[PDB]
């Protein structure tokens, strides 16, 4: 529904209406149900969990990072010892992981970011570790709503539909009564000659 | 009509009262002005953080970085960026301010020509006939209150240019002669009081020949026994 | 019986930023945003003005609340109405003088269409006619009392000062002579004069404008060409950067230039068409004490017709 | 806008392709959040998929014009589209129409008739 939404970067920002452009999981897509078939890893992956049972995760092509669960990581070198969502990137030689865990529900929530383990691997492939969900990340555009202890509370996704678009054209949430001008279209070549 | 004349104009001072008091909104001219300055202002706020070409937006970290020749290269793409988009806030300023002054033009008219007096013009203080107006101050603006004269309840009568009476013609002083099926009386125009026609009210031109209409009747004399 | 005519409305025009700077390249696009938010400004400032351009015309035109009919037997003392009245047997409501003067007078540009179209504008000053002959002037202050047509003209030379019988005595005379004057004025019309000449200045402007605009496409500003196909297949994309920022350095002169101009064009064309909603309200609704401002000698009675992007008034 | 064949020595032209603008009509999201879609000038037949396909697609001369229903009513205007076609808000779904001038009247004219009025009103 609304979930899988993180904090793009580091700069406090309080009561604006921040534009990002990154990638993101996108509204109402479809997500797979699991209950462990060796899944790939496509430019990156929402995970949500619903006691005990899943402890760590696979990475890597078959060099291939793993994390294990008392944290301990083994990215094959360098060592590191330090409902459930967690997002996962692997953007110019870093690896950024954003999590956060609460009491699918209809609530919003944002995650904020974890750790970032800096190894410059490649990734195709995943595997989780033993009720787990998989999304796959979009490049979108959202319209973040910060508050006045500077945390999101919503968000808009402009790819979604028309009223979506309108919204990140007048850069509100509340649209009045008329008719606006908010993009173009065009037909593409099919082929070249 | 004084005391229901009195009690019309009270009842709509209280409906212009209830109207601005429900959140029907009606300042909608005197918001427009606020939001378009305040729309441009932070457009030239937020043209400070484009880069123009250069390194960066920041000029701070232009000098910090670099070193005297190569850094005038970097400020000239920032110094041609910001000069263009003050010239361009500056020009649709003074194209605005020119409306806002003929806007001004037109309301120190009106106060000369509807509250220090009473105006022949149509539609120029209100619609209907023009009585009084009265000022009200607003933010950035001026409110005006016209009263005006609204003829109600009309009624089918039979008219004639003319009336025709010892072989001369008769025309109205100022009024026009009405019918109410038997009888014909004159009566003012915008309002309906008719009386007797007597040669104090007509005046007469010519023999009864000429005019395209003329009606026969009886034109009183006042000067009866003598 | 002379003739006024006054410009209401220009043509509605919207100009695609990025299309005209680079249409179809996305290396020309992401450069194009390190300038900001230039393009958002000039879409902003042209939408405005579109809309002004239907506003002015409802003022101007619709100052009625009833559409009002002419009654099929016409006898109005003798005085005849038929080259300004409405012709129903050709398919529009547009009357004999308004066929007359309807007559005589991609890049990323498109024209949006008026709102009010030539039928409802000529609806409109039909009803104001059929109002005005049927009921003087108390349509425009309240609801239409009939009157016979001879009284009314008689009440108006009564505000001239003159009396009524003056009228009433010479009534075949002031009918003849109101009945030629038109008969002159449908010929001068129908005759080759250029008059019409206030209305053809503003589509004159407007296209002159369009054709630089067009024209500045093909200036290369001191690049190694014009087309920015030719750039992309000749050069790499380091040195193609610097011959296409010099192509969009001239064409954001060109769209800033051409935008200026019709902000100012647009500020003298919302003057007009506020004279022309006084001149309605003033001259055709009510008769007029202002020394030459409707007509030459003393005002009696106006009527309206409509023109393209104007309003024509006949003034008695 | 033509060019030659440089094999088989044909003359063929050049046109562009579609290139319109895209507008929403909407009502207040405090009322609703049905919006419909206007196409600048491209006849219906070369046009998202729910407000792209299906029914409720009307051609008037300002483009097509997806998501609302065509009425023959005709009401004072709400929304303006252009040509005389304006939108609205009225189980509540969005409509298309004609827009109209105003009331039909026609005044008891005749050669000696007169209405005079009886009373006032203060406004
Ligand atoms: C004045 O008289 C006229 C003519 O009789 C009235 O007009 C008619 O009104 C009736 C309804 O009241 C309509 O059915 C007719 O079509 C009207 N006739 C015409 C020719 O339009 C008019 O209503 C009367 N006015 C008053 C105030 O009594
Ligand atoms: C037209 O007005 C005259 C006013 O003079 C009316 O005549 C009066 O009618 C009343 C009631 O019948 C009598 O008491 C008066 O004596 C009459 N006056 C005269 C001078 O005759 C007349 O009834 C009205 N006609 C219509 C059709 O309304
Ligand atoms: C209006 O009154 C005059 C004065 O009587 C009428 O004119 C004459 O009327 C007598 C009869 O009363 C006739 O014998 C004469 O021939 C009339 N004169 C002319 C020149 O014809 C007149 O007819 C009356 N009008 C109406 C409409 O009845
Ligand atoms: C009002 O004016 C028109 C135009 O001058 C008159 O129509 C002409 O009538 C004559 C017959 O007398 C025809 O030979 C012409 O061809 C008509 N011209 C047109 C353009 O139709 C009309 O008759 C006049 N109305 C009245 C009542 O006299
Ligand atoms: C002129 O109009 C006024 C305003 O409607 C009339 O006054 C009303 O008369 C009714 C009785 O029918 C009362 O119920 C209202 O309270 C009155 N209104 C006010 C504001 O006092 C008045 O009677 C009309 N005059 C004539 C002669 O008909
Ligand atoms: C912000 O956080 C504080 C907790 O320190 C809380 O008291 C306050 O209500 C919060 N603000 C809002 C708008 O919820
Ligand atoms: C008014 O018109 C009628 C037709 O209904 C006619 O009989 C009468 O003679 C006309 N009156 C005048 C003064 O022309
Ligand atoms: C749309 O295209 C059809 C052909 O498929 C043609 O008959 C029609 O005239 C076109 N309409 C417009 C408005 O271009
Ligand atoms: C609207 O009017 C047209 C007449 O051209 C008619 O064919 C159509 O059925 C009407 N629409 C409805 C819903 O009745």
């Amino acid at each position: 529904f609304t979930r899988g939404v993180y904090y793009p970067d580091k700069v406090f920002r309080s009561s604006v209406l921040h534009s990002t452009q990154d990638l993101f999981l996108p509204f109402f897509s479809n997500v797979t149900w699991f209950h462990n078939p060796v899944l790939p890893f496509n430019d990156g992956v929402y995970f949500a969990s619903t006691s005990n049972i899943i402890r760590g995760w696979i990475f890597g092509t078959t060099q291939s990072l793993l994390i294990v669960n008392n944290v301990v990581i083994k990215v094959c070198t360098f060592e590191y010892v330090s409902l459930r969502e967690f997002v996962f990137k692997n953007i110019d030689g870093y690896f950024k992981i954003y999590s956060k865990h609460t009491p699918l529900p209809q609530g919003f929530s944002a995650l904020e970011p974890l750790v970032d383990l800096p190894i410059g691997i490649n990734i195709t492939r995943f595997q989780t570790l033993l009720a787990y969900y998989v999304g796959y990340l979009q490049p979108r555009t959202f319209l973040l709503k910060y508050n006045e202890n500077g945390t999101i509370t919503d968000a808009v996704d402009c790819a979604l539909d028309p009223l979506s678009e309108t919204k990140c054209t007048l850069k509100s949430f509340t649209v009045e009564k008329g008719i606006y001008q908010t993009s173009n279209f065009r037909v593409q070549p099919t082929e070249s000659i | 009509n004084q005391k229901l004349i009195a009690n019309q104009f009270n009842s709509a001072i209280g409906k212009i009262q209830d109207s601005l008091s429900s959140t029907a909104s009606a300042l909608g001219k005197l918001q427009d002005v606020v939001n378009q300055n305040a729309q441009a202002l932070n457009t030239l706020v937020k043209q400070l953080s484009s880069n123009f070409g250069a390194i960066s937006s920041v000029l701070n970290d232009i000098l910090s970085r670099l070193d005297p020749p190569e850094a005038e290269v970097q400020i000239d793409r920032l110094i041609t960026g910001r000069l263009q988009s003050l010239q361009t806030y500056v020009t649709q300023q003074l194209i605005r301010a020119a409306e806002i002054r003929a806007s001004a033009n037109l309301a120190a008219t009106k106060m000369s020509e509807c509250v220090l007096g009473q105006s022949k013009r149509v539609d120029f203080c209100g619609k209907g006939y023009h009585l009084m107006s009265f000022p009200q101050s607003a933010p950035h603006g001026v409110v005006f209150l016209h009263v005006t004269y609204v003829p109600a309840q009309e009624k089918n009568f039979t008219t004639a240019p003319a009336i025709c009476h010892d072989g001369k013609a008769h025309f109205p002083r100022e009024g026009v002669f009405v019918s109410n099926g038997t009888h014909w009386f004159v009566t003012q125009r915008n309002f309906y009081e008719p009386q007797i026609i007597t040669t104090d009210n007509t005046f007469v031109s010519g023999n009864c020949d000429v005019v395209i209409g003329i009606v026969n009747n009886t034109v009183y004399d006042p000067l009866q026994p003598e | 019986v002379t003739t006024e005519i006054l410009p209401v409305s220009m043509t509605k025009t919207s100009v695609d930023c990025t299309m005209y700077i680079c249409g179809d390249s996305t290396e020309c696009s992401n450069l194009l945003l390190q300038y900001g938010s230039f393009c958002t400004q000039l879409n902003r400032a042209l939408t405005g003005i579109a809309v002004e351009q239907d506003k002015n015309t409802q003022e101007v035109f619709a100052q009625v609340k009833q559409i009002y009919k002419t009654p099929p037997i016409k006898d109005f003392g003798g005085f005849n109405f038929s080259q300004i009245l409405p012709d129903p047997s050709k398919p529009s409501k547009r009357s004999f003088i308004e066929d007359l003067l309807f007559n005589k007078v991609f890049n990323g540009l498109t024209v949006l269409p008026p709102l009010l179209t030539d039928e409802m504008i000529a609806q409109y000053t039909s009803a104001l006619l059929a109002g005005t002959i049927t009921s003087g002037w108390t349509f425009g202050a309240g609801a239409a009392l009939q009157i016979p047509f001879a009284m009314q003209m008689a009440y108006r030379f009564n505000g001239i000062g003159v009396t009524q019988n003056v009228l009433y005595e010479n009534q075949k005379l002031i009918a003849n002579q109101f009945n030629s004057a038109i008969g002159k004025i449908q010929d001068s019309l129908s005759s080759t004069a250029s008059a019409l000449g206030k209305l053809q200045d503003v589509v004159n402007q407007n296209a002159q404008a369009l054709n630089t605009l067009v024209k500045q496409l093909s200036s290369n500003f001191g690049a190694i060409s014009s087309v920015l196909n030719d750039i992309l297949s000749r050069l790499d994309p380091p040195e193609a950067e610097v011959q296409i920022d010099r192509l969009i350095t001239g064409r954001l002169q060109s769209l800033q230039t051409y935008v200026t101009q019709q902000l100012i064009r647009a500020a003298e064309i919302r003057a007009s068409a506020n004279l022309a909603a006084t001149k309605m309200s003033e001259c055709v609704l009510g008769q007029s004490k202002r020394v030459d401002f409707c007509g030459k000698g003393y005002h009696l009675m106006s009527f309206p017709q409509s023109a393209p992007h104007g309003v024509v008034f006949l003034h008695v | 806008d033509a060019v030659r064949d440089p094999q088989t020595l044909e003359i063929l032209d050049i046109t562009p392709c579609s290139f319109g603008g895209v507008s929403v009509i909407t009502p207040g999201t405090n009322t609703s959040n049905q919006v419909a879609v206007l196409y600048q000038d491209v006849n219906c037949t070369e046009v998202w998929r729910v407000y792209s396909t299906g029914s409720n697609v009307f051609q008037t001369r300002a483009g097509c014009l997806i998501g609302a229903e065509h009425v023959n009513n005709s009401y004072e205007c709400d929304i303006p589209i252009g040509a005389g076609i304006c939108a609205s808000y009225q189980s509540q779904s969005i409509i298309a129409y004609t827009m109209s001038l105003g009331a039909e009247n026609s005044v008891a004219y005749s050669n000696n008739s007169i209405a005079i009025p009886t009373n006032f009103t203060i406004s």
